DNA sequence: CAGAAATTGGCACGAAAATTGCAATAAATACAACGAACAAAAATGGAGGTAA
DNA sequence: TTACCTCCATTTTTGTTCGTTGTATTTATTGCAATTTTCGTGCCAATTTCTG
C-alpha cells in the first residue's frame, strides 16, 4: 500500500468510507496500544492498517464486533 | 561546457542563437589559431599575415583594416589580446550573412556544417547523429536560490485576525486562497481543509492542543472556532444589526 | 538653522505602488511569561498541577524573581485539600525551565539553583555552595577576613570559589528582554551665539498644516483649531524661554549653579495661572548640550544661606557629590563631618537633611566605603 | 526648501537608480513614463494608448 | 556574462523542459561567482536616563 | 549529528502537498513522498509538470504538511500522484510523456532501407537488444523475430502464442517493457504522442491502475535513454526553403494588384476589397505551407539492390514536428515558409502580409508591421485574464452546491444523443458522446423491434462496440437536467465517474468539478497565446459546396 | 470561584446549528454595551494612560494588563472578579478587550443610511415616498405634514420654509408639521401594518394593471416581511450607536512613544464631537437655525461613519485618501469575506524553486 | 438568489444582501459547502459526507 | 567577650506647594486643494406616444 | 381627454492567482476653590562601633 491503495478500495468497495476505517485502526494502534494482525517491517500506522485491510481481516463489522466483544469484558470485569 | 534541449529552439522560434552558436565557434576557431603560433614562436611575419588574412575576409564589409602601419610590439600584443577568440560584430538590421559565416569556419579549419561527431562520457560510444558545439554568451540573473527558500512551522501571528504574517522578511506562512479551496473540495478531503481552516491558522487554543497532541505522538485535532469569525460578528453588530448563533 | 552634515538612511524605496496600505493590525510578540507559559503546556503536570503553575507564572517580574509568597498562590487556588508541599513541588519544577533559576524566591535561592545544575568535576563546587548556603553577607559586605576564618580555607581556594561565584546569572530572566528600548524626541532647543542661549522650538517636530478652506461655518472652526495650537505653542516658548534666562549660569557651568525658582516664579513672570505653568512643563523635555532635561527639572526646594539667599537642593547635591569623590580610603566621611565640612561655605543643611540627600543619590554610609 | 526636498525625495517620479550593471542605469534614465501627475493612470488609460 | 562552449542535445532528462546542465570545470574556475555586498548601522543616542 | 537520522526516520511514510498557482483545476494541489536531498530547491517528476502547467525556468512552488491521521490518509488514498492518471474533464490521461521521451521513442521505433544487419532472423527481444549493444545491428535495421504474446481469456485468464513478426530492432528492444497482456500491434509502428497516449489508455483498460503506474515509469526511463543516445540536435542547415515559395507569392501579388484596381475602378467598395485581400493572402500562405511541408517529409536513398528507393526523411526539424514532442505546425511554419498576417491588440487583421521568415530574416519594415502582433498577444496575458476569472469564480459560485445524494431516482426521462456532423468529415461519433451513461430506454436493433442494450445499463466500451457494430445513429440517455432527487442528484443520472472509470460514488461534489473544468481552458488557452507570435487565426471562406462520397442529397 | 473551573470554563467552546439575523432595537444595543462613551479624546498624553469616558476606557472596555486594575489597588490573580472603587476597573484578562462594546446617545434622531440609500429605498418603499422627498425632508430641505386634522392638508405631503410660513400664519397651531430624522420617525411610529396589507390587497384585487399591480405586489410582501419578523418600522431610525471593541481598532505607534488615530477612530471622534456641540446647545436653548444645521451635520458625520462615500463626497484624513469605515471593512475583495475567511495564510508551510 | 445569506453575502454586493436578509429577518441552516467554510466545519461533501448524515439522524 | 557611645532609620509635626473638577472660550482678510472620471451591463424613474 | 405602454437618461456594480510591497504631523485651552501631596526638621529606638 506504500504506493496504490486499488486493493484495499476494492474489498471496502467505497474510496471515502476506506479512509475512515483505516483512520479509526490506526488511531487504534496509535493511542490505545494495540498489536497489528500482519507483521510490520518499519512502518507507520497508516500503511500498516492499508495493508491489514488488504488482507481481508479488518473492516467495519469486524471493528464493531470487537469493540462490542472488549465492552461485554469490561462488563464482566465489573460486575 | 553547457548542453541544452533542441527541442526548445523551434518552438519559441529564437532561431538567432543558433546562428551566434555558429560564427560564434568560428570565432573561437581562430584565437587557436593565432594561439598555436604563439606557443612555438612562430615569427611576427607569419603572425601579422594571417591576421590581415582574417580581417580581410567578408563580402564588401566597410571595415578597413591596415596592420603595415603597425610596429611589432603592436601587432605582437594585438596578438596576444586575440590569442582566446578574435571578436566579431554584426549589427542589428546589417549582420552578417551564412555564407560569411561558412567562409571563415572554412578559414579556421572547422566543418562548414558546424556540426561535429561527439562521444559518450561515460560509455566512450560515439553519438548516432553529428551534434552542433559552439560558443554562446550567458548572462547569470539575479534570481538566486539562496532568497526563495523558506519554511515555517510556527512564529508570530496578527494581533487582529490573529492569522500568521506573510513574507520571508516577517517570517511568514504561505498563503492557501480560494482556489486551493476549491480544489480540496473538488478531491473530497474535508479534514484536510478542516485543519487547513483552524488548527494551522486561527483556532487559537486549536493551535496549542494541536502542537501538545503532536509533541506527545498523538495525531489528532480538537477544532474549535476560526477568530476572524467572531471579528466579522462584531463588526457586523458595529453596523446596528443583530446577527447572532442560536440553539 | 543648520544641516545635519551626517546621518542615517531608511531601508525602503521612495515610492509605494499606488494601492493603499493595508490597515494596522500589529504582530505577537514572546515575552517570559509567555515561554515559560509554553514550557509548562509541554510539561507531563496533572490538572491541578496546571492550575498552580499558570497561578505561579502569572506572579514572575521582568527579572525572573517570584514577587509574591507561596501564601498567596495557595490561597488563589481556592481549595483546601491542597497543601503548601504540592506549591514546592511545582514551583521546583518550574524552576528548571529555561532560564535555569527563574521564579526564584530571592538571590540565595537562584544561585544555588543555578548551581545545583552543575558537575561534580567542577574544581570547587563545594566551597561555592557552602558560601551561598551559610555565609552571603560576609561576601557582600567585602570581608574576606572573617570567611577565611570560618571556612577553614586558604587564600586560593576562596578566591577561586568567589570567581565560580561572579561567573553566575542573577537576573536569569533578562536573556528574553524587550526587543528595541523607546527613545524621546525633544520639543525644544537650547544653543549659544553672542554669548547668550537662544531657545528655538524643534522645526522638525512642528509642520504648517495645510489650509483646506476651498469648498467654501466648518471654515471659522477650523481657523479655531489654528489659533488654539499657535497660543498652545506660544505659551510653551515664552515658558521654556524665561526658564532658560532664569537658568543661565546652570547652562554655562553646570550643576551647583542652578537658583530655588518655583511655579510662583514664572506665574508672576509670564502673567498666567500657576496651573497653566504646572499643566504645560509637564511630560516635556528640553535638549542642551549637557543633555536632555525634562522641563520640569529647574524647580526644587530650597534652604536658608547664611550671608543671604536660598541654595537649591540640586546643588546641594552635586556639592555632597564631589566632596565624597575626594575622600580618602582610609576613612571615609560621615554625615556629621560632611555637614561640618560644608557648614564653612555658608551652607545650613541639617543632619537629616544630609541623610536624605545621600540616601536619595544612593551611596553607602562611611562603614560601607572603607578600603 | 520643504517644496523643493518633497520634489526631489518623495515624488512619483523620482526613483532609485538602477545598478545590477551599466546597461540598468542608462537604460532607467532613457525613460519615458505616460503615469506621474498629471499623465494617466493603470485604471483609466484605454487601450488605444 | 561569460563565453561558454555549448552543444545542443538531450541528455537523459537533465535538461527537460528548459532545464540546463552544467558542467563541474565552471564551478571549478569561478565563473559565475560574485560578490555581495551589505551594511549595518548602530546609532548611540540620548536618553532621558 | 542524530537529528538528522531522527528526521530520516520521522519523514518515512508521510505525503506532503505541493501545489503551484494559479491553482486552475484540482490537479494543482498533489500529495508526494519526499525524499531528502542537499541543496536548496524541489525536485519534480517529470511526468507531473503536463498536469501542473510548470516548466524549470524560474517556477516556485509551496510545500504543506499533513498532520492528523485522517489528513495523511486523505493525502494517500485521493490526492496521491498515483491516482489521478485519468483526467476528471475527459477521461483521457494526462501523465503523459512529452519532448524528450515521445522524441526518444519516436526516433527508436523506426524503419530505415538498407540499414546495418537487414534481413537476419532472431529469436526475441534479447537476442535484438544484444546485437544492438554490441554494434552488429542498426537501431532502424528490419528483421524477423519470434514473438510470444498474451491475450486474456473470457475468464479473464491469459493465452501465450508464439510467432514469426516482421519488425524492426527498435521496436523488439521496446516490447520488453509492455506488460502481459496488449498485443504487439500497439509497437509495430511509429510511435508519436497520440499513440503512446492511446497505449497508456488502453493499459489501464485491459489490466489496472498498477500496472499502467509501473509502465508510465518504464516508458519514461527508456524515452529518456534513447533520446540521450539519438543525438539528435538542430543546426542552420535542418530549415529548408522551398524553391516554389517566391513564385507563389509573385501570383498572389498579381491577384491583389487586380483587385486594386478594381477599387478603383468603382465596381467595388472598401470593405469588400478589404476582406479579398485577406483571404487571397491567407491562400498563399496555406498553400506556401503545404508546399514546404511536401518538399520537407520526404529523402532519397540507396536500396540494397542499387536501385533509388525514397522513404520518410530524417531530418530534425521534420523528427521534432512529425513525432509531436514540441512545436505546432503554426510555429514550423514561419521557420521557413512566410510569416503571414498578424493581427492587432483590438483583434483586426493588418492588410499587409510578410513574406519572409527567420531562416532568411526580416528587414527593417517588417520587423515594424510584426511588432503589433507582439504587442497583442503580451496585451491578452496581462489583461484578458480577468475576463476568464471572473467567468470561473461566478461558475464555482453558482454550481456549489450540488452533490450526489442518492442511488437511482427512477427516472424514465432523457435526452437524444446523436452523432456530431459539421462539413464532409464527422466531428463527433456517437461512440464518443455515449460513452459512460446510463441508458434510459431499451436501444433496439437497427431493423428490427429486438432488444439490444437493456434499460438502466451503463455504457462502457464493450456497448460502444456493440453499438459501432451494428451502427446505431441515436440513443436515449439519462442527465441531471431531468432528476427528480431533492437537493442534489443521483448517481445513475449523473453517470460514469470521468477521473476512475467505474460509476460515481456517493458524496461527490460534482459542481465544483464541472466548473473547474469549464473555467480551466479559457485561462490557459488566453495565457497560451504568445507561443505562435501574435500571427492571424483566419481560414478564407469557401464559396461552393464540394461532395465527397457518392449518395443522395436532401435539402432541409 | 475555583480555578480548575474558571480556567476550563474560558476555553469551552459553543454549540450551534443556524445563524439568525435581523433588525436590532435601542434596547439591544444598550445590552450588549458595558458603558458609554462621552468623550473623543483616546489616550492621554500626560501619563500615557487610556482616558476617562474615552475610546478606550479601561472601565468600559477592560484592564490593560493582565489581571491588573488600572490605579494598581488590587494586580494579582487572588484578587480576580474585583472591581477597584477607585477607577472602578474589573479585574480579569486582557484579551476581553476583544470582545466588549460600548454605546453613544445620539442627542437628536439618526437615519440608517443602508436603510435608506441602498435600492429600493426601504423607508421609502414602507412609506410608499420617492427617495427625493425622503432625502429632502432628512437633509432639512422641506417640511412634512405629520398629521392633517382639520386643514386642507394631508400626510406625507411636502413643503417648503415659506409655504409652512404661511401655512402658519393662515391656521396656527391645528396641525403638525416637522423636518429631519424626527419626522420620519414619527410618520414611521404612526403607521399601521396589518390595516394597511389589507387595504393594499383589496386595491391589488380590484383594479387591474400591470405596473400598479407590481408596485403593489412589492409594497404588500414588504409590509407581510415586516409583519412576520419581530421587526418594527421605526428601528430603522438609529438612536444609540454601537462602538466596536478597541483592540479591533488599535491605534498606530510610530517612532517615540506616540500614537496615530486610525480611520475608525478618527469618524468616531467626529461623531462624539458634533454630539457633544449639539447637546450643548440643546441645554442652552439657541436659536433653531443653529441648531438646524448642527442637526444636519450631526447626520452627514454618522453617515460618514457607517458608509463613507455613498453619498456625496468621501471624507479623507490625508493625502486626499478615502477614510474606511465599517462597510469598506466588511465588503470588497480586502474585506473579511474573500480575504481572511475563504482564504487564509497557514502554518508548517514553505516555498522554494 | 440563493436561500442563504452567507453564501451570497460572501460573493457579491454585501451591502444589498444583507440589508434585504435583516429586513426580513432571515434565517441560515449552514446547508452547502461555503457556508461550513466560512464557519470551520467539515464540507457535506466527500469525507465528510456520512458524519453530516448522523447529524440530521440527531435532529 | 563585655557594655557605653556614634550612627541611621521609622514616626511625627506644621505648613507650603503641586494637582483636579467645572464651567467657559473664538472669528479675520481671502481663495484655493484637487482632479478632469474607463468599459459593460442591469435596473428604475421620467417624458413622450398611443389604444380608447 | 382617459389611462396605459414605451424609450431615454441617470445610477450602481464588477472587473484572475501567487511572489514583492509600501504613511505621518499632532493636536485644543484656561481661570479658580478645593484638594491632596510633599518639604525641612525634631525625636526616640535599634543597630554598629569603640576600647578595656
Ligand atoms: N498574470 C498572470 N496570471 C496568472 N498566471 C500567470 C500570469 N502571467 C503568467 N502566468 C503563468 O506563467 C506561465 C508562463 O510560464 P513561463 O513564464 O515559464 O513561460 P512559457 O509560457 O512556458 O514559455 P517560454 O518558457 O517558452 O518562454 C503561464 O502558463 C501562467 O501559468
Ligand atoms: N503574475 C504571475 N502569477 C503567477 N505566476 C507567475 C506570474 N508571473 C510569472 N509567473 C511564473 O513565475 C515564474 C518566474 O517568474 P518571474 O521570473 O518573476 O517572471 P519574469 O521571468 O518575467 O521576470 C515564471 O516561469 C512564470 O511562469
Ligand atoms: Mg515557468
Ligand atoms: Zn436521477
Ligand atoms: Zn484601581
Amino acid at each position: 500500500a506504500r504506493v496504490t491503495v486499488q486493493d484495499a478500495v476494492e474489498k471496502i468497495g467505497n474510496r471515502f468510507d476506506l479512509v475512515l476505517v483505516a483512520a479509526r485502526r490506526a488511531r487504534q494502534m496509535q493511542v490505545g496500544g494495540k498489536d497489528p494482525l500482519v507483521p510490520e517491517e518499519n512502518d507507520k500506522t497508516t500503511v500498516i492498517a492499508l495493508r491489514e485491510i488488504e488482507e481481508g481481516l479488518i473492516n467495519n463489522q469486524i471493528l464493531d464486533v470487537r469493540e462490542r466483544q472488549e465492552q461485554q469484558e469490561q462488563e464482566a470485569a465489573e460486575l | 561546457d553547457i548542453v541544452l534541449n533542441p527541442l526548445g529552439v523551434p518552438s519559441r522560434m529564437n532561431i538567432g542563437q543558433i546562428l551566434e552558436t555558429h560564427l560564434g565557434m568560428a570565432a573561437k576557431g581562430i584565437g587557436d589559431k593565432i594561439n598555436a603560433m604563439l606557443k612555438q614562436q612562430q615569427e611576427v611575419a607569419k603572425l601579422r599575415e594571417f591576421i590581415q588574412r582574417a580581417y580581410d575576409l567578408g563580402a564588401d564589409v566597410r571595415q578597413k583594416v591596415d596592420l603595415s602601419t603597425f610596429s611589432d610590439e603592436e601587432v605582437m600584443r594585438l596578438a596576444e589580446n586575440l590569442r582566446k577568440g578574435m571578436p566579431i560584430a554584426t549589427p542589428v538590421f546589417d549582420g552578417a550573412k551564412e555564407a560569411e559565416i561558412k567562409e571563415l569556419l572554412k578559414l579556421g579549419d572547422l566543418p562548414t556544417s558546424g556540426q561535429i561527431r561527439l562521444y559518450d562520457g561515460r560509455t566512450g560510444e560515439q553519438f548516432e547523429r553529428p551534434v552542433t558545439v559552439g560558443y554562446m554568451y550567458m548572462l547569470k540573473l539575479n534570481h538566486l536560490v539562496d532568497d526563495k527558500m523558506h519554511a515555517r512551522s510556527t512564529g508570530s501571528y496578527s494581533l487582529v485576525t490573529q492569522q500568521p504574517l506573510g513574507g520571508k522578511a516577517q517570517f511568514g506562512g504561505q498563503r492557501f486562497g480560494e482556489m486551493e479551496v476549491w480544489a480540496l473540495e473538488a478531491y473530497g478531503a474535508a479534514y484536510t481543509l478542516q485543519e487547513m481552516l483552524t488548527v494551522k491558522s486561527d483556532d487559537v487554543n486549536g493551535r496549542t492542543k494541536m502542537y501538545k497532541n503532536i509533541v506527545d505522538g498523538n495525531h489528532q485535532m480538537e477544532p474549535g472556532m476560526p477568530e476572524s469569525f467572531n471579528v466579522l460578528l462584531k463588526e457586523i453588530r458595529s453596523l446596528g444589526i443583530n446577527i447572532e448563533l442560536e440553539d | 538653522d543648520t544641516i545635519y552634515t551626517a546621518g542615517t538612511p531608511s531601508g525602503t524605496s521612495g515610492d509605494y505602488i499606488d494601492d493603499e496600505l493595508p490597515v494596522y493590525q500589529g504582530e505577537t510578540t514572546q515575552t517570559l511569561q509567555d515561554y515559560l507559559m509554553w514550557q509548562v503546556e509541554l510539561t507531563p503536570f496533572s490538572d491541578t498541577d496546571r492550575a498552580i503553575a499558570t497561578s505561579i507564572v502569572d506572579a514572575v517580574d521582568e527579572t525572573g524573581y517570584l514577587t509574591v509568597p507561596l501564601e498567596d498562590i495557595l490561597e488563589s487556588i481556592g481549595d483546601e485539600e491542597i497543601d503548601i508541599d504540592e506549591v514546592e513541588a511545582v514551583l521546583k519544577r518550574i524552576q528548571r525551565f529555561d532560564p535555569v533559576g527563574v521564579a526564584a524566591k530571592d538571590l540565595r535561592d537562584c544561585l544555588l539553583i543555578q548551581l545545583s545544575q552543575f558537575d561534580k568535576t567542577t574544581p570547587w563546587l563545594e566551597e561555592a555552595r557552602l558560601i551561598i548556603s551559610d555565609h552571603l553577607d560576609l561576601l557582600a559586605n567585602h570581608d574576606f577576613r572573617t570567611l577565611m576564618r570560618v571556612t577553614r580555607l586558604k587564600e586560593d581556594v576562596l578566591k577561586e570559589a568567589v570567581n565560580l561565584i561572579q561567573s553566575l546569572d542573577p537576573r536569569p530572566g533578562q536573556s528574553i528582554q524587550t526587543g528595541e528600548p523607546e527613545y524621546v524626541i525633544p520639543d525644544v532647543l537650547v544653543r549659544k551665539h553672542n554669548g547668550h542661549w537662544t531657545v528655538e522650538l524643534n522645526s522638525d517636530s512642528i509642520p504648517r498644516l495645510q489650509i483646506n478652506q476651498h469648498y467654501a461655518s466648518n471654515l471659522q472652526d477650523a481657523k479655531w483649531l489654528i489659533k488654539s495650537l499657535e497660543s498652545r505653542n506660544d505659551t510653551l516658548l515664552r515658558v521654556s524661554r524665561c526658564i532658560v534666562e532664569q537658568q543661565q549660569a546652570f547652562f554655562e557651568q553646570g550643576e551647583e549653579y542652578m537658583k530655588p525658582m518655583v511655579l510662583a516664579d514664572i506665574a508672576q513672570a509670564v502673567e498666567m495661572h500657576e496651573s497653566t505653568i504646572s499643566r504645560v512643563t509637564t511630560q516635556k523635555y528640553l535638549h542642551s548640550p549637557r543633555g536632555i532635561f525634562e522641563l520640569k527639572y529647574f524647580f526644587s526646594s530650597h534652604v536658608n544661606t547664611e550671608g543671604g539667599g536660598e541654595a537649591s537642593s540640586t546643588a546641594i547635591r552635586a556639592l555632597v557629590k564631589k566632596l565624597i569623590a575626594a575622600e580618602n580610603p582610609a576613612k571615609p566621611l560621615s554625615d556629621s563631618k560632611l555637614t561640618s565640612l560644608l557648614s564653612e561655605q555658608g551652607i545650613m543643611v541639617a543632619r537629616r537633611t544630609v541623610a536624605k540627600y545621600r540616601e536619595s543619590l544612593s551611596i553607602p554610609p562611611s562603614n560601607q566605603r572603607k578600603q | 526648501s520643504a517644496a523643493v526636498k518633497e520634489f526631489f525625495g518623495s515624488s512619483q517620479l523620482s526613483q532609485f537608480m538602477d545598478q545590477n550593471n551599466p546597461l540598468s542605469e542608462i537604460t532607467h534614465k532613457r525613460r519615458i513614463s505616460a503615469l506621474g501627475p498629471g499623465g494617466l493612470t493603470r485604471e483609466r488609460a484605454g487601450f488605444e494608448v | 556574462g561569460q563565453n561558454m562552449r555549448v552543444a545542443f542535445m538531450p541528455w537523459n532528462g537533465y535538461n527537460f523542459e528548459d532545464s540546463i546542465l552544467v558542467s563541474e570545470r565552471v564551478v571549478q574556475e569561478d565563473r559565475f561567482t560574485t560578490i555581495h555586498i551589505q551594511e549595518l548601522a548602530c546609532v548611540s543616542r540620548d536618553t532621558k536616563l | 549529528a542524530v537529528v538528522w537520522d531522527i528526521l530520516d526516520e520521522v519523514i518515512r511514510e508521510h505525503p506532503v502537498l505541493l501545489n503551484r498557482a494559479p491553482t486552475l483545476h484540482r490537479l494543482g494541489i498533489q500529495a508526494f513522498e519526499p525524499v531528502l536531498i542537499e541543496g536548496k530547491a524541489i525536485q519534480l517528476h517529470p511526468l507531473v509538470c503536463a498536469a501542473y502547467n510548470a516548466d524549470f525556468d524560474g517556477d516556485q512552488m509551496a510545500v504543506h504538511v499533513p498532520l492528523t491521521l485522517e489528513a495523511q490518509l486523505e493525502a494517500r488514498a485521493l490526492m496521491m500522484s498515483t491516482n489521478n492518471i485519468l483526467s476528471p474533464a475527459n477521461g483521457e490521461p494526462i501523465i503523459v510523456p512529452s519532448q524528450d521521451v515521445v522524441l526518444g521513442l519516436y526516433y527508436m521505433t523506426r524503419d530505415c532501407v538498407n540499414a546495418k544487419g537487414e534481413g537476419m532472423v532472431l529469436t526475441g527481444p534479447k537476442e535484438a537488444e544484444r546485437l544492438y549493444r554490441s554494434g552488429l545491428a542498426s537501431l532502424h535495421a528490419r528483421v524477423k523475430v519470434r514473438i510470444t504474446e498474451y491475450e486474456k481469456d473470457a475468464n479473464g485468464e491469459l493465452v501465450a502464442k508464439t510467432s514469426l513478426k516482421d519488425t524492426t530492432v527498435g521496436r523488439a528492444i521496446l516490447w520488453m517493457i509492455v506488460p502481459k497482456g496488449l498485443p504487439y500491434s500497439i509497437v509495430n509502428q511509429a510511435l508519436g504522442k497520440k499513440a503512446i497516449s492511446k497505449m497508456l489508455n488502453t493499459c489501464y483498460r485491459i489490466l489496472g491502475l498498477k500496472p499502467t503506474v509501473i509502465f508510465a515509469d518504464q516508458i519514461m526511463y527508456t524515452g529518456f535513454a534513447y533520446a540521450a543516445r539519438s543525438g539528435a540536435s538542430v543546426g542552420i542547415d535542418d530549415m529548408v526553403i522551398p524553391e516554389k515559395k517566391h513564385e507563389i507569392i509573385s501570383e498572389a501579388e498579381a491577384e491583389v494588384a487586380e483587385i486594386q484596381e478594381q477599387f478603383q475602378s468603382g465596381l467595388v467598395t472598401a470593405g469588400e476589397r478589404y476582406n479579398k485581400v485577406i483571404d487571397i493572402w491567407a491562400a498563399a500562405n496555406d498553400r506556401v505551407s503545404k508546399a514546404m511541408m511536401d518538399n520537407l517529409q520526404t529523402e532519397t536513398v540507396i536500396n540494397r539492390d542499387g536501385q533509388e528507393e525514397k522513404q520518410v526523411s530524417f531530418n530534425s526539424i521534420y523528427m521534432m514536428a512529425d513525432s509531436g514532442a514540441r512545436g505546432s505546425a503554426a510555429q514550423i511554419r514561419q521557420l521557413a515558409g512566410m510569416r503571414g498576417l498578424m493581427a492587432k491588440p483590438d483583434g483586426s487583421i493588418i492588410e499587409t502580409p510578410i513574406t519572409a521568415n527567420f531562416r532568411e530574416g526580416l528587414n527593417v519594415l517588417q520587423y515594424f508591421i510584426s511588432t503589433h502582433g507582439a504587442r497583442k498577444g503580451l496585451a491578452d496575458t496581462a489583461l484578458k485574464t480577468a475576463n476568464s476569472g471572473y467567468l470561473t469564480r461566478r461558475l464555482v459560485d453558482v454550481a456549489q452546491d450540488l452533490v450526489v445524494t442518492e442511488d437511482d431516482c427512477g427516472t424514465h426521462e432523457g435526452i437524444m444523443m446523436t452523432p456530431v456532423i459539421e462539413g464532409g468529415d464527422v466531428k463527433e461519433p456517437l461512440r464518443d458522446r455515449v460513452l459512460g451513461r446510463v441508458t434510459a430506454e431499451d436501444v433496439l436493433k437497427p431493423g428490427t423491434a429486438d432488444i439490444l442494450v437493456p434499460r438502466n445499463t451503463l455504457l462502457h466500451e464493450q456497448w460502444c462496440d456493440l453499438l459501432e457494430e451494428n451502427s446505431v445513429d441515436a440513443v436515449k440517455v439519462r442527465s441531471v437536467v431531468s432528476c427528480d432527487t431533492d437537493f442534489g442528484v443521483c448517481a445513475h443520472c449523473y453517470g460514469r465517474d470521468l477521473a476512475r472509470g467505474h460509476i460515481i460514488n456517493k458524496g461527490e461534489a460534482i459542481g465544483v468539478i464541472a466548473a473547474q473544468s469549464i473555467g480551466e481552458p479559457g485561462t490557459q488557452l488566453t495565457m497560451r497565446t504568445f507561443h505562435i507570435g501574435g500571427a492571424a487565426s483566419r481560414a478564407a471562406a469557401e464559396s461552393s459546396i464540394q461532395v465527397k462520397n457518392k449518395g443522395s442529397i436532401k435539402l432541409s | 470561584k475555583d480555578l480548575l473551573k474558571f480556567l476550563k470554563a474560558q476555553t469551552k467552546t459553543e454549540e450551534f446549528d443556524a445563524i439568525k439575523i435581523a433588525l436590532a432595537s435601542p434596547d439591544m444595543i444598550r445590552s450588549w454595551s458595558f458603558g458609554e462613551v462621552k468623550k473623543p479624546e483616546t489616550i492621554n498624553y500626560r501619563t500615557f494612560k487610556p482616558e476617562r469616558d474615552g475610546l478606550f476606557c479601561a472601565r468600559i472596555f477592560g484592564p490593560v494588563k493582565d489581571y491588573e486594575c488600572l490605579c494598581g489597588k488590587y494586580k494579582r490573580l487572588k484578587h480576580r472578579g474585583v472591581i477597584c472603587e477607585k477607577c472602578g476597573v474589573e479585574v480579569t484578562q486582557t484579551k476581553v478587550r476583544r470582545e466588549r462594546m460600548g454605546h453613544i446617545e445620539l442627542a437628536s434622531p439618526t437615519a440608517h443610511i443602508w436603510f435608506l440609500k441602498s435600492l429600493p429605498s426601504r423607508i421609502g418603499l414602507l412609506l410608499d415616498m420617492p427617495l427625493r422627498d425622503i432625502e429632502r425632508v432628512l437633509y432639512f430641505e422641506s417640511y412634512v405634514v405629520i398629521e392633517g386634522g382639520m386643514t386642507n392638508l394631508e400626510r406625507q405631503q411636502i413643503l417648503t420654509e415659506e409655504q409652512y410660513l404661511d401655512a402658519l400664519e393662515e391656521f396656527g397651531d391645528e396641525f403638525d408639521a416637522k423636518m429631519g430624522a424626527e419626522a420620519i420617525q414619527a410618520l414611521l411610529k404612526s403607521m399601521d401594518l396589518e390595516q394597511e396589507c389589507e387595504q393594499l390587497r383589496e386595491e391589488l384585487n380590484e383594479t387591474n394593471s400591470e405596473t400598479k399591480r407590481k408596485k403593489l405586489t412589492k409594497r404588500i410582501k414588504l409590509l407581510e416581511a415586516f409583519v412576520q419578523s419581530g421587526n418594527k418600522p421605526e428601528w430603522m431610525i438609529l438612536t444609540v450607536l454601537p462602538v466596536l471593541p478597541p483592540d479591533l481598532r488599535p491605534l498606530v505607534p510610530l517612532d517615540g512613544g506616540r500614537f496615530a488615530t486610525s480611520d475608525l477612530n478618527d469618524l468616531y471622534r467626529r461623531v462624539i464631537n458634533r454630539n457633544n456641540r449639539l447637546k450643548r446647545l440643546l441645554d442652552l436653548a439657541a436659536p433653531d437655525i443653529i441648531v438646524r444645521n448642527e442637526k444636519r451635520m450631526l447626520q452627514e458625520a454618522v453617515d460618514a461613519l457607517l458608509d463613507n462615500g455613498r453619498r456625496g463626497r468621501a471624507i479623507t484624513g490625508s493625502n486626499k485618501r478615502p477614510l474606511k469605515s465599517l462597510a469598506d471593512m466588511i465588503k470588497g475583495k480586502q474585506g473579511r469575506f474573500r480575504q481572511n475567511l475563504l482564504g487564509k495564510r497557514v502554518d508548517y508551510s514553505g516555498r522554494s524553486v | 438568489a440563493t436561500e442563504s445569506f452567507i453564501s451570497a453575502a460572501s460573493f457579491q454586493e454585501t451591502t444589498r444582501v444583507l440589508t434585504e436578509a435583516a429586513v426580513a429577518g432571515k434565517r441560515d441552516e449552514l446547508r452547502g459547502l461555503k457556508e461550513n467554510v466560512i464557519v470551520g466545519r467539515l464540507i457535506p461533501a466527500g469525507t465528510g459526507y456520512a458524519y453530516h448524515q448522523d447529524r440530521m439522524r440527531r435532529r
